[PDB]
This record gives structure tokens, C-alpha cells and sequence, in this order.
């Protein structure tokens, strides 16, 4: 009577269970001549258990608990379900409302046959019966009474054996992944609810203030623990758990006049992901499942199925949103002045560190530190420049949420920034550990040729003296990365071949003295050798961009 | 820049603005074949508070205190709950994913110098909230726009209202006091009395509850001699012509629901109102004393299709009447006239002598055994 | 007052009292316009929703019927009248308690020449439990020299709890109370801070609550409407003095090792009525008990 195995095996048979003679334990209500009556339940919080000797009570609920949903600790979520229904013209109508049980056996199998069975009830969402009667009239006594437990909805046997590239730069940051969320195995259904023809039925998820419970998985509490993940949550999107506890949800369903309609509600999770991006390789990841407004599914009217190991289905759209936080461990020092053509900032601890600072008028700058040691990174605060402003002066917005830009996190090299900067907003610059030469950081306005870097770091290897080969983290599509050198031999008025190793155009200047000359376009440098004569002792400008990323990294060749 | 002179400035924006980053903070919904998806939200007092932005000569007390002079006082607005409710219905064989998220009323305190706008600080405070939909199948990729708002956005109303900062009809009424009926729906000018405004999309609706979970209510008062036209005063002829018991709480709740047509989206705005009520003192024909009573009521509701901006400057402090016109006329026994009373129906034939009551215009209370002329 | 002085309750389960949530719930049928989704009724999420601690449930357990006081038997002594508190935290914190008393009624002694009514004892033990409802019970250690023990040969103080002789009247509270203070302590202060604090909190939060029944709502509007001080002066020299009551005034929670006591039985359709002592307290006729016999003299 069973295709099983020897050995014991807990099975759920889905909700839609009603229980014998227990039809109109609740009552029932009679409405008339188009009279909508509705009935219903609301609950804030009681199990049924059938043991055998084998299987006692703590057995089947441990067994149960271990894969399908809980019911011991989690009846503290509130449910809530209604019927409606629509008297005819002239006649009267009966409707009667009972619970639906979620049935949970727990079964023993010898030379595949259900030797033992123990069954729990878990309390669902209910049902509905009505009839239209005319005074005097008698109605057939299986409408009221139901002799044997039996199932009205989808008939089910859920059996378990009881025995790419990432061109990101070195900081934390926060992933939206998406909303509807649900558990594997079920684990989140609210219920289903069953509706006869030409009625209409609903199913509401109340939910009580400060009692909603998100879900937290960490990969290393120590640095990534519950608290320092909502507060970069706060810091990357303001996500904060109060205020889901006072929305709500509902979902209704009103059949067709001909077939019954059966609709399946869900809770829901929307799912953060911190992660702590570092040299190419996530060192560090915690997931957060934010409770989220519900899931609704509509179904209609028994092969025994194994249950799915324990993970997340997203219901929702495709959703990836990536936002970089600033690290609360750095300090941040502010320059209250807006920069207009020209600024020397003295850092004050050989520690990086977040410069926060705003120009005061739109233009392509040039920050580098002292003789292009170390190399910076510059970041963008995101949603600054329209809240409070002060003309002439820095008025932070205190916005931790910034938007990389361009720089490299290799303070080893020496380089400098080309980064068009926008008035109306607010900008970061990261100082990565440095010694105690006292370094400062410089920014100058380029009205001049040097505007053709837009947005690119600008790297100065001067070791030419002979193919080398450098290596930088390789930026994002569509962006750029420059390359300063200068051609070996005394200046006097050297086939060099250009390449890349992995990464795929390019441009080529000469540096007048910033007058820089503009020579060769569109080069692609995915191992194309095509070599260039230069004139030995000329500095030359070599600007490439990102068209396919195939590596986390970048090599240039030069011959 | 701005054509204004120089000087500070007070400027409402209007309700509608979205913050950045915050679109799915609250979650979302995702229905399916029919399936009808409704989502609600209750302000009370975490999703209430106001976010201040403010700059050294705009400091917070002083943004606090500017606009709640002029326009709507949010500090005791957010105190009281009100609730709102978006409802979606997912089309036919297909997947419709729909987020809540909040809508603000952006206030600021600007300083103009030489036609250029030189500071500004910026209040935000959470008026209603807004739902965003699409309809998507499994798989398909969703432009980040949709998800993400990288800086503040009005959706409901572009608008700028600015305010410098400055540093003969008959009555035959007999001599008595009388408690007019002014009539019912009067809002204060400056939109001081909006609950809020809800941008309902096509094919979606909208609703604004006051689900009285407080029965607090503010009545106002405004008496031209508080020497006799006391508020307890005119409270106490308030109970004697309409028999008005509870005026400081109320216990009745309003919902105001629209539901936006397939083609165009609507917009609802929700307001508290008042019923006026005149307190007069006639006098040989003229008002000698008059004082007004608006009793907080159950609201107004106003549907308007959802539309360059013009600055423009507030109205002056007054009342607007949206209801219908209404003028009930009651007189009210006139206090500290001591009522005497006889304890017997007159029959056919009866006299009373005025006790000792010197001078002292008093009132005798009588009925008649029969009906009949006297 | 005793019957209104409930113990304050907890907010909601969240922590609060100012406003719970909200539910729509009663959607009207569809129409020509349709989706009526919207058109319904709106409802307090948890109505009541604040948690009583003042209740006694039943032996199933899932009935619950309030209650400020219980009125026991004694305990093991026979003749001991006491009140307990239900928890000692809430009844210290401002929250307020239960008391449950042990009062024995059908025994009396004799003062002088007259007998103590058992009224005001019962009125005593009420009073006593007026600072449990109100969570103004002072620490144990708050006592205050009630008498130099010149029996012993060893210089050593009686000591008395401060509730003992605000409640017990007579002379010896009216040493103690003086028109400035002598004693001052810091429980005074705190009570009145946090019973200040408590009447805020209901006058800002829980009154206005339309989610919340009257039957707790205006019990607490008029357990508030009584000042602290009001609860310190209640004393048993005021009902002595209202009901015309003669009782013990001198150290009288000492009297043990004054003189020894003799107990009289009291059977109640006969020795005591509504006007009380049936003839007087004076000339009432009781039949000493056959306890007398039975008491124990530990020395």
C-alpha cells in the first residue's frame, strides 16, 4: 500500500483538512433578499495530537518541526480570513463557518507497508458551507454533518525519510536582492482558502507592532553581526525593521459564478546581502530576509513527492542593487569650504580615512597627494544636493551610501585622479594606510587638455629602462584607466607594443609641457601586438577602456 | 535664482516627495491570475517622525517653529493615527509586483540675496506614502530605475508657496443669545487642515481612514470679548441649543475611497473640517458680542486629475466653507436669569406674584392644562 | 478606592500605550463600479490590548476573572492578620499588585475595658493593601526605631517598617510626622516621581485610547485622581474618628510585650452586626475561647 522503504517517515498532507463533527461548532449565519453576509475570523495566537506507541507526543513534534513549519513558537503571528456571499432575490441563505487543519502523520513502513501511523492538527484558515433554502423546506443531512475527517482541497503527501567577475573595489557593501522570498517545504505558507461559486473570499495577514521577526544568517559573527548588519542596512537603503510591523496585507479572490477558485497566501522575505568585497574575493557575507507584504497564488480543483531541501524561491522580479557603504571603522574628516580652483589639505594617524568635501563650481579637477603617494580612491555620496545648502560651505547630509567612482585600492603604486566633480553634490575620498612623512592631498582645477581623462585614474610608471608589464585592478564596462610613462633614452627628437592579457579600446597622448597631443584611437589591446615607434624621452598618455571584462584584474604590456 | 527681495523665507513644496534609496524599505506584494493585492500602512509614531536638514542660521527649533506658524502643524497633526490603503489587481495570466513606499511634505527656510537663492534648510515631514507597480514574467530583467531613486522626487503636486519671515442684513431677533448653524465643511486656508494626498494609479484605488484609534480632536476658538464669551462659556451654550455633549474627543471615523479609472491616474486629497457655530449677543438690533466654535468634524474630500511651477504666496488666515450653506438659528436661555417655575398646568384662569425678583429680568416656566389661545 | 485602584497594567506586547494597530476587514461585494475592496470596515486591531496583572485564573486555566483583593483565612497562626503582595517587583516598581489577606474574624481581645472591633483591622489590612494596588511599597530595610527594648541588658532598638506606622495610627506616626521633617528619606521622592510619572503617562497615553474599554480606562482615571499624599495620611486614626472605634494608640504593634492577651470568640448574626459590636464595644457579653489555652508563650 506503499512505494516507500522500510523505516520511519513524516508526511504532510497540506491544510484543507476538516475535522469530523465539528461543521457548526462556530456558528452560522442566515441572511435574506440580497443581504451580503460576511463572516469571518481573527486570530493573534492549539495542535491536536493522536500519538501511538512508537510515536509519542515530543517524537511527533520534534519530527515535525525539524522540516515543515513550526507551530509551538510561531503561533505568534496573527491570522485572519472572511467570506462573503450574496443572498438571492426572494429566498433565504445558510452559511456556516469550521477550521481547515494542515494534517501531519508520522508514519512507520515494513516491506512497504504503513505498519503505524500518528497524526497532529495544526490549526489553518477556515471554510465555509452555505445553502439556499425556502421556509419549510428540508435539506440533506450530510450538509451539516461530516462523519469522517476528510480533505476539500489539494489532496497532497510531502514525505521525508526520518533517519561571475565583479569589478568592485575593496569595501563593504549592500546587495538588494529582490523581494518574494518564501521558505522551501512551505515553511511560510499563511494557508489556502477554498470559494464556492459566486461568493468571494479573503485572507488577511494582521500584523501586531514590534513583532515582526526577520531572518539572519552571518558568515562571521564576529565582525558581521545582527546589529552591524541593520545599521548598514540603515546606512545603505535607511531599511529599518519598525516600521513593517505597522503595514498590512490582503488578498482577495472573488470565484466565478460556474467553478470554485482555491487561493494560496504566502509570507514573504526580502533578501540583503552584506558583503565585505576584498582583493577580488568576498571575505565576509551576511543575508538579511526583511519580512515583506505577502505572496499570492490561484490555483483549481496524489503522487507522493519528496521534500525539497531547506532554501529561499524568489517569487518576486529579478532584483540586484548594489550600494557601497562607508566603513564605520574609518573616520571621516570634512572640509567645510567648497573647493573652487585650488585646495591643499594636510592630513592629520597613518590610518585610512574618509575625506568629505564639495566644489563650488562643476569642472574636471586633479587630486593626487604628495608625489602621487598613496593612491586615493574617490567615492560620491548618493542623493546629495538637494537637501540643506549653504552657498560657499560644506553642509553635510550625513549620507553614508556612496557610489564609487574611480581610483585603486594598490597604495604600493603611485597615481593621481582626473574626476569630473558636480557642484550640487557631495564627494569622498579614501586615504588607505599610509608612515609619517606627512603626505597631503591637492586639488586643482584642469580647464586645460588634461579633461580628456574624465573620470580615470592616472597611473605614473617611470621604470622603463630596458616588456613590462603592470598590473591594476581592472575597472567596471565603459569606464577607463590611464597610463603615464616615459620612453627610455635622452630626449633627442622605439617600436613599443601595447596589450592587455586578459581584458579587452584605447588611446594614446603625448605629454607637451599639460598639453597633451592626441595620436592613435580605438585600439583594441586584447593581445593585439600592433606596435607603435615613440620618441625616446617623450611622456606619453596611454588611456584604455573597459569594453569586456573577463577578469577581476587588468595587465598592460608595454614593449 | 528667484524673483523674490531679499530676505527669509518660508516655502512649501507640497505633498508627494519620495527620499532616495528608501523605495522597497516596507516590501511588496506579488499577485497573480486575478488575484486582487491590497496593502496598508498606519502612521503613527516611528513612520512620523519629521527629518530635519538644517543649516547655522536655520537651525532645528528654527525650521520647527517657521512652518508650523504658516502652514499645517505637523507636531500635533502625527499624533494622531490615520491610516491608508492601496489596492491592485494583477491582470489575467500574468505576474503583477507592486512596493509601498513613503511620500513627504518637503518644507524649506531659504535666504535670498540679490535674486539668488544663498541658503536653504530643508524639513521633511511623512504625509501619506505612495505604491509603485509593474507587471513582469519570470525571468525578465527590470530596468534599476524602477527599484532605486538616486535623488528626491515630487509625484503628487509641483508647487512653491512662499511667506517673507518678518523680523448689514435685517434680523428681527429679539435682545438674547443665539447659537447660529453656520454650516458643516470649513477648512483652514494654507492647506493647514490636510490629512494628506494619495496618488492612486489607473486601474489601482486608494484610501484614507481615520480609524479613530484616538479620540483626541482639536476645536478651535475665536471670541471677540473673552470677559464674557469665555470658550467654557460658549461650550456651556453649545450643549444648551444642540444639545453638543463631546467637543475635545470624538469617536465617529471617516474613510474617504477613490478608485482611479483604466485610463488616467487621480489624486485624492483628505482634510479635517469644521462646523461653525455663532455665538451673538443681539442687542436693539445690533451684534453687541459674537464669538465662533469650529467643531472638529468628519472631513472633506477632494478628486483631482493629476497635472511649470509659479511662486506663489500664501493666502491670509482664514476659513474656507466646502459644505452646503446652512443658517440654523436657535435662541439660548440668556444665564445668570434665575428661572422660576410653577408646578401646575394652567387650567382656565391663574396669577403669579413676582417674588423678591427686584428688577432683575428673570423667567417664569410654565405649561397649560389644554391646548387653547391665553 | 479599593475597588478602583487596579494595578496598572502592561502595555501592549510590543511595549507602549499609546495606540495599537489597525485591520480592514468586511469588503463589500463587487458593483457596476466594482473592486469594493476598499469599502469597508475598519476595526483596533487588539482591542484591549493592554495586559492585566490583577487576575485569578481558574483551575483549567483558561478563564481569568480580575481581582484586587482575596480575603483569606490565617495561615498557620490562628490569630496573625496579614497582607501579602502578589509580586514583589510590581509592587515596589509603580506597576501596583494584588494583596491577598489573612483576616480572622471570629476572635477578639480586650483593651482596658473595651473590646477591638474587627472592622477596624479588616480597615487597616486594607489600607495596608492601598500601597500594594498603588506600587509604593517601600524596601524592607526602610525602618524606623519604634521602641528601646529596656527589658534587655544590651543596649538594643525595635525597629518598625515605615508602612507599619503610617497605617497602624495612634501617636506614635504623629512622632514621627512633624510639621518640618526630621526623618526624610529618599523613598518619598521616588514614589511621588514615579506616581507623578505613572499619572502622565495614563493623562498623555492611555486616556485618549479609543481601543481600550472603560472598564479599565475610567478605573484608572480615578485611581490617579488621588494624590500620593492623599494614601500616606490615610491612617487608622481617621476611621477610629469616623466610626467611633476605640482601639489601642500607644505602640500599638508592640502590645505582645506589654501584657498578654486573652481572646474572646465572636459568632456573627448575634455578637456583631451592620452598627457593629451588638450593645456596644463596651458592654458587648462574649464567652472568653478555648484557645487561651492553647497559645504559645515563647519568652
Amino acid at each position: 500500500t506503499i512505494d516507500l522503504a522500510d523505516g520511519n517517515y513524516v508526511v504532510s498532507r497540506g491544510d484543507g483538512w476538516i475535522l469530523s463533527r465539528q461543521n457548526q461548532i462556530l456558528g452560522g449565519s442566515v441572511i435574506s433578499n440580497g443581504s451580503t453576509g460576511i463572516v469571518g475570523d481573527l486570530r493573534v495566537n492549539i495542535p491536536y495530537y493522536y500519538p501511538t506507541p512508537s510515536f509519542n507526543e515530543e517524537y511527533i513534534k520534534n519530527n515535525i518541526q525539524t522540516v515543515f513549519a513550526n507551530f509551538t513558537e510561531a503561533n505568534q503571528i496573527p491570522i485572519g480570513f472572511e467570506f462573503s456571499k450574496t443572498a438571492p432575490s426572494n429566498k433565504n441563505l445558510y452559511m456556516y463557518l469550521q477550521y481547515t487543519y494542515i494534517r501531519y502523520e508520522i508514519i512507520k513502513v515494513l516491506q512497504h507497508e504503513i505498519i503505524e501511523r500518528a497524526v497532529l492538527y495544526v490549526p489553518s484558515l477556515g471554510y465555509v458551507k452555505s445553502i439556499e433554502f425556502n421556509p419549510g423546506e428540508k435539506i440533506n443531512k450530510d450538509f451539516y454533518f461530516l462523519t469522517n475527517d476528510k480533505c476539500i482541497l489539494n489532496e497532497q503527501f510531502l514525505y521525508k525519510k526520518i533517519l561571475r567577475v565583479l569589478p568592485y573595489s575593496n569595501g563593504l557593501y549592500v546587495i538588494n536582492k529582490g523581494d518574494g522570498y518564501i521558505r522551501t517545504n512551505d515553511k511560510d505558507l499563511i494557508g489556502t482558502l477554498l470559494i464556492e461559486a459566486g461568493s468571494s473570499g479573503s485572507i488577511i495577514q494582521p500584523r501586531l507592532r514590534n513583532t515582526t521577526r526577520p531572518l539572519f544568517t552571518t558568515s562571521n559573527d564576529a565582525k558581521f553581526s545582527q546589529q552591524y548588519t541593520e545599521e548598514r542596512l540603515k546606512d545603505a537603503f535607511n531599511v529599518q525593521l519598525f516600521n513593517t510591523s505597522t503595514s498590512l496585507f490582503k488578498f482577495v479572490e472573488e470565484a466565478p459564478s460556474n467553478k470554485n477558485i482555491c487561493i494560496k497566501a504566502y509570507n514573504t522575505y526580502e533578501k540583503y546581502e552584506l558583503i565585505d568585497y576584498q582583493n577580488g574575493s568576498i571575505v565576509n557575507k551576511a543575508e538579511y530576509y526583511l519580512p515583506s507584504l505577502g505572496y499570492c497564488e490561484v490555483t483549481n480543483a496524489v503522487v507522493k513527492t519528496q521534500v525539497a531541501e531547506d532554501g529561499f524561491i524568489q517569487n518576486g522580479p529579478e532584483e540586484e542593487i548594489v550600494v557601497g557603504v562607508i566603513d564605520p571603522s574609518e573616520n571621516i574628516q570634512e572640509i567645510n569650504t567648497a573647493i573652487s580652483d585650488n585646495y591643499t589639505y594636510n592630513i592629520p594617524n597613518n590610518n585610512p580615512f574618509y575625506i568629505l568635501f564639495t566644489v563650488n563650481t562643476t569642472g574636471i579637477y586633479k587630486i593626487n597627494a604628495q608625489n602621487n603617494l598613496p593612491s586615493l580612491k574617490i567615492y560620491e555620496a548618493i542623493g546629495s544636493g538637494n537637501r540643506n545648502f549653504q552657498s560657499g560651505n560644506l553642509c553635510d547630509d550625513d549620507i553614508k551610501a556612496i557610489n564609487y567612482i574611480t581610483g585603486f585600492d594598490s597604495p604600493n603604486a603611485k597615481s593621481y585622479l582626473v574626476v569630473l566633480l558636480n557642484k550640487d553634490k557631495n564627494y569622498y575620498i579614501r586615504v588607505p594606510q599610509t608612515s609619517n612623512i606627512e603626505n597631503q592631498i591637492k586639488f586643482k582645477r584642469e580647464e586645460g587638455d588634461l579633461r580628456n581623462l574624465m573620470n580615470s585614474s592616472v597611473n605614473i610608471i617611470d621604470n622603463l629602462n630596458s616588456a613590462h608589464y603592470y598590473t591594476r585592478q581592472s575597472p567596471d564596462v565603459h569606464d577607463y584607466i590611464s597610463y603615464e610613462f616615459t620612453i627610455p633614452g635622452n630626449f633627442n627628437n622605439s617600436n613599443i607594443r601595447l596589450y592587455t592579457s586578459y581584458n579587452q579600446i584605447g588611446t594614446l597622448f603625448r605629454v607637451t609641457e599639460y598639453n597633451l597631443i592626441n595620436i592613435q584611437q580605438n585600439l583594441n589591446l586584447l593581445n593585439s601586438t600592433k606596435s607603435i615607434r615613440l620618441l625616446n624621452g617623450a611622456i606619453y598618455i596611454l588611456k584604455v577602456e573597459v569594453t569586456e571584462l573577463n577578469n577581476y584584474n587588468i595587465k598592460l604590456h608595454i614593449d | 535664482t528667484i524673483d523674490l527681495a531679499d530676505g527669509n523665507y518660508v516655502v512649501s513644496r507640497g505633498d508627494g516627495w519620495i527620499l532616495s534609496r528608501q523605495n522597497q524599505i516596507l516590501g511588496g506584494s506579488v499577485i497573480s491570475n486575478g488575484s486582487t493585492g491590497i496593502v496598508g500602512d498606519l502612521r503613527v509614531n516611528d513612520n512620523a517622525i519629521p527629518y530635519y536638514y538644517p543649516t547655522p542660521s536655520f537651525n532645528e527649533e528654527y525650521i520647527k517653529n517657521n512652518i508650523q506658524t504658516v502652514f499645517a502643524n505637523f507636531t500635533e497633526a502625527n499624533q494622531i493615527p490615520i491610516g491608508f490603503e492601496f489596492s491592485k489587481t494583477a491582470p489575467s495570466n500574468k505576474n503583477l509586483y507592486m512596493y509601498l513606499q513613503y511620500t513627504y511634505i518637503r518644507y524649506e527656510i531659504i535666504k535670498v540675496l540679490q535674486h539668488e537663492i544663498i541658503e536653504r534648510a530643508v524639513l521633511y515631514v511623512p504625509s501619506l506614502g505612495y505604491v509603485k507597480s509593474i507587471e513582469f514574467n519570470p525571468g525578465e530583467k527590470i530596468n534599476k530605475d524602477f527599484y532605486f531613486l538616486t535623488n528626491d522626487k515630487c509625484i503628487l503636486n509641483e508647487q512653491f508657496l512662499y511667506k517673507k519671515i518678518l523680523e448689514q442684513r435685517v434680523l428681527p431677533y429679539s435682545n438674547g443669545l443665539y447659537v447660529i448653524n453656520k454650516g458643516d465643511g470649513y477648512i483652514r486656508t494654507n492647506d493647514k487642515d490636510l490629512i494628506g494626498t494619495l496618488l492612486i494609479e489607473a486601474g489601482s484605488s486608494g484610501s484614507i481612514i481615520q480609524p479613530r484609534l484616538r479620540n483626541t480632536t482639536r476645536p478651535l476658538f475665536t471670541t471677540s470679548n473673552d470677559a464674557k464669551f469665555s470658550q467654557q462659556y460658549t461650550e456651556e451654550r453649545l450643549k444648551d441649543a444642540f444639545n453638543v455633549q463631546l467637543f475635545n474627543t470624538s469617536t465617529s471615523l471617516f474613510k474617504f475611497v477613490e478608485e482611479a479609472p483604466s485610463n488616467k491616474n487621480i489624486c485624492i486629497k483628505a482634510y479635517n473640517t469644521y462646523e461653525k457655530y455663532e455665538l451673538i449677543d443681539y442687542q436693539n438690533g445690533s451684534i453687541v458680542n459674537k464669538a465662533e466654535y469650529y467643531l472638529p468634524s468628519l472631513g472633506y474630500c477632494e478628486v483631482t486629475n493629476a497635472p511649470e511651477v509659479v511662486k506663489t504666496q500664501v493666502a491670509e488666515d482664514g476659513f474656507i466653507q466646502n459644505g452646503p450653506e446652512e443658517e440654523i438659528v436657535v435662541g439660548v436661555i440668556d444665564p445668570s436669569e434665575n428661572i422660576q417655575e410653577i408646578n401646575t398646568a394652567i387650567s382656565d384662569n391663574y396669577t403669579y406674584n413676582i417674588p423678591g425678583v427686584n428688577n432683575n429680568p428673570f423667567y417664569i416656566l410654565f405649561t397649560v392644562n389644554t391646548t387653547g389661545i391665553y | 478606592l479599593i475597588s478602583t485602584a487596579i494595578p496598572f497594567p502592561y502595555g501592549y506586547i510590543g511595549g507602549g500605550y499609546y495606540a495599537p494597530n489597525m485591520i480592514t476587514f468586511g469588503s463589500a461585494p463587487k458593483s457596476n463600479k466594482k473592486l469594493n475592496s476598499l469599502i469597508s470596515s475598519t476595526i483596533p486591531f487588539p482591542y484591549a490590548g493592554y495586559r492585566e496583572t490583577n487576575y485569578l485564573s481558574s483551575e483549567d486555566n483558561k478563564s481569568f476573572y480580575a481581582s484586587n483583593i482575596v480575603i483569606f483565612g490565617p495561615g498557620a497562626n490562628i490569630v496573625e492578620n496579614n497582607t501579602v503582595f502578589y509580586k514583589k517587583e510590581d509592587a515596589e516598581n509603580g506597576m501596583g499588585t494584588m494583596t491577598e489577606i489573612w483576616f480572622q474574624p471570629f476572635l477578639t481581645y480586650k483593651y482596658d475595658e473595651f473590646y477591638i472591633d474587627p472592622a477596624i483591622e479588616l480597615i487597616k489590612c486594607l489600607i495596608k493593601s492601598l500601597y500594594f494596588l498603588y506600587g509604593i511599597k517601600p524596601s524592607d530595610d526602610l525602618v524606623i526605631p519604634y521602641r528601646l527594648r529596656s527589658e534587655l541588658e544590651n543596649i538594643e532598638y525595635s525597629q518598625l517598617n515605615i508602612v507599619d506606622l503610617l497605617v497602624s495610627g495612634g501617636i506614635d506616626p504623629k512622632f514621627i510626622n512633624t510639621d518640618p521633617y526630621w526623618f526624610t528619606d529618599n523613598y518619598f521622592s521616588n514614589a511621588k516621581k514615579v506616581f507623578e510619572d505613572h499619572r502622565n503617562i495614563y493623562e498623555t497615553q492611555i486616556e485618549g485610547n479609543n481601543a481600550i474599554g472603560n472598564d479599565i480606562k475610567l478605573r484608572l482615571k480615578q485611581k490617579f485622581r488621588i494624590n500620593i499624599n492623599d494614601i500616606w495620611e490615610l491612617n487608622l486614626n481617621y476611621f477610629s474618628k469616623e466610626f467611633s472605634i476605640m482601639m489601642p494608640d500607644r505602640f500599638n504593634n508592640a502590645l505582645k510585650h506589654f501584657y498578654r492577651k486573652q481572646y474572646y470568640k465572636i459568632d456573627y448574626p448575634e455578637n456583631y452586626s451592620i452598627n457593629g459590636f451588638v450593645n456596644g464595644q463596651i458592654n458587648v457579653q462574649l464567652s472568653l475561647s478555648d484557645r487561651n489555652q492553647d497559645i504559645i508563650n515563647k519568652p
